[PDB]
């Protein structure tokens, strides 16, 4: 598991050295966490968790711990956002099949575009799906992003900026927050 | 003068001539005396809407009093052939060839107007020679109304002797005249 | 020459024509002898106007002498059959077709300057050939002459005999007197 859990998630370093440091990790952790006289086994649960840590998932993504949060999540949302409730049907589906192991291996959780009415609670819901999953909430106006030389921005610095600890503001922002929505708006003057 | 008008799209404001706005809503005007450089300007409209939804119908307002017959066939047959029916609305008047225009369109969109007039009357022309060369002009002319009077029939739905009778002098049909007599389906008071 | 007439728009500076500018006022103007061409011209602008906003009335000035009737009812037909009320404004002179739109106007927007002048006259046509031509041509334009009349009182509200009476011969009616026979509502205030 620590191997398959470890090229999936860490890919900044190489396979021996994830898996291995994983595995010291995960022993040490048994260390600490006991008072006494507990058991001595070092289960998935376990190995799920340091790893997660280690990518900076927040532990639930790992396994699906936390069914009682999926099986609710559309009411919850439903109740907060009045209306367009077949919009939500689409994004709570969407994160059950990936979280069942059902999703895309090398694509995102769920690609949507939202075409509506302007004032519609279309980040609204964005928003609620974030507060409800516990993941932060990455807004963009592309609005700015309208000329050539703002797309740069996204990747890649401004000429002459080493910028080794920003980078992008798109790509170092994912990277902070893994487990985030990132929503875009006006996409169509970007 | 034409007056222009300002269009809202997502990249930017898009300023296009009143007539040329209507043309993206798929409404042609046929105004004017039917010639061949005008008519070859209804034909272009018609292909053009074709490409961008054949399946859409195409509006073409008639309110011209009569022209050519000649540049009238590039429109009836452009009519046809497109798969789009067209809808044909008498405003103000629709004469001979305005008229032929108008009953072209697909059954159940012809319409006209409660004050518009219809007047149709067998083609008109002249030759000035020869007996020889007045001959053949003589066939050729009532060649044409032959053709006309049989298509006038096949749209109205009325029988070539009517139409032959009807045709043989000017008569002018009211709006809802032309609703009995075949010409349209009905007045345009309700969609 | 036609003068331009910059616009003032957030994104930037637009320049229109006078014309133009008014159509975005909701204002059509009339002038000139009605021709075919002419009629049309009004008759797209009506439909523009109606599809931006159907709620908000229309204002439609006329200073023509008169023309082809055939043409007129063009434009009247459109004004009954478009929802929103096109409130006439009579600035100058009106014939027998000019003062026709006035009538056309919705009730309780009708309007006339006071120096403003408009006359009313049967149509005027002719014909020349063959008796039985004539014949078809003269039953016409009687028969018009009776449309006409018939939707004068429609709108004014007169009974056929009197519009019979003032339309038979050529009549010249100030802007006061026509708020009795009813051709218009009531002169501008201010
Ligand atoms: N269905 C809804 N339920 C509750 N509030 C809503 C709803 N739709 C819109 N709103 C409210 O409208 C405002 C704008 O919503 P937002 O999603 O930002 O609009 P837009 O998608 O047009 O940018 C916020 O105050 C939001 O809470």
């Amino acid at each position: 598991a620590a191997v398959e859990l470890a090229v999936k998630y860490i890919n900044d370093r190489h396979l021996p050295d994830k898996a291995i440091d994983v595995i010291d990790e995960a022993g040490a952790r048994a260390r600490l966490m006991p008072v006494s006289k507990r058991k001595k086994t070092v289960n998935v649960a376990d190995i799920e968790s340091v790893v997660a840590r280690i990518a900076r998932i927040p532990e639930k993504s790992v396994s699906q711990s936390d069914r009682d949060t999926l099986k609710n999540l559309g009411d919850r949302l439903k109740m907060l956002v009045f209306g367009q409730d077949k919009a939500i049907e689409a994004l709570t589906e969407a994160i059950k099949m990936a979280r069942a192991g059902l999703g895309h291996e090398h694509k995102p959780v769920g690609s949507f575009l939202f075409a509506g009415p302007t004032g519609v609670g279309k980040t609204e819901v964005t928003v609620q799906l974030s507060k409800a999953l516990g993941i932060e909430l990455l807004r963009f106006d592309m609005s700015e992003y309208m000329e050539r030389h703002t797309v740069s921005r996204l990747i890649g610095a401004p000429p002459g900026y080493v910028g080794f600890d920003q980078g992008g503001l798109l790509t170092d922002a994912v990277i902070k927050h893994p487990h985030a929505v990132l929503l875009l708006d006006e996409i169509e003057k970007a | 003068l034409v007056p222009m008008v300002i269009e809202q799209t997502s990249r930017g404001e898009r300023s296009f001539d009143i007539y040329s706005r209507l043309l993206k809503e798929r409404v042609i005007f046929l105004t004017g005396q039917v010639e061949d450089h005008m008519a070859n300007l209804i034909v272009a409209q018609m292909l053009f809407l074709e490409a961008e939804n054949p399946e859409k119908d195409i509006y073409l307002y008639i309110n011209s009093p009569g022209g050519v017959i000649t540049a009238g066939m590039s429109i009836y047959d452009t009519m046809q052939f497109i798969k789009p029916d067209v809808s044909t609305i008498c405003m103000g008047q629709a004469a001979s060839m305005g008229a032929f225009l108008l009953t072209a369109g697909a059954k159940g969109k012809r319409f006209c107007l409660p004050n518009s007039r219809v007047m149709i009357h067998q083609p008109l022309g002249g030759y000035q020679g020869q007996a020889t060369d007045i001959e053949i002009h003589a066939r050729e002319i009532l060649k044409v109304k032959g053709r006309m009077n049989e298509l006038m029939a096949l749209h109205t739905g009325q029988s070539l002797e009517q139409i032959e009778r009807d045709t043989e002098r000017d008569r002018f049909l009211s709006a809802p005249e032309a609703v009995e007599y075949g010409l349209v389906d009905s007045i345009l008071t309700h969609r």
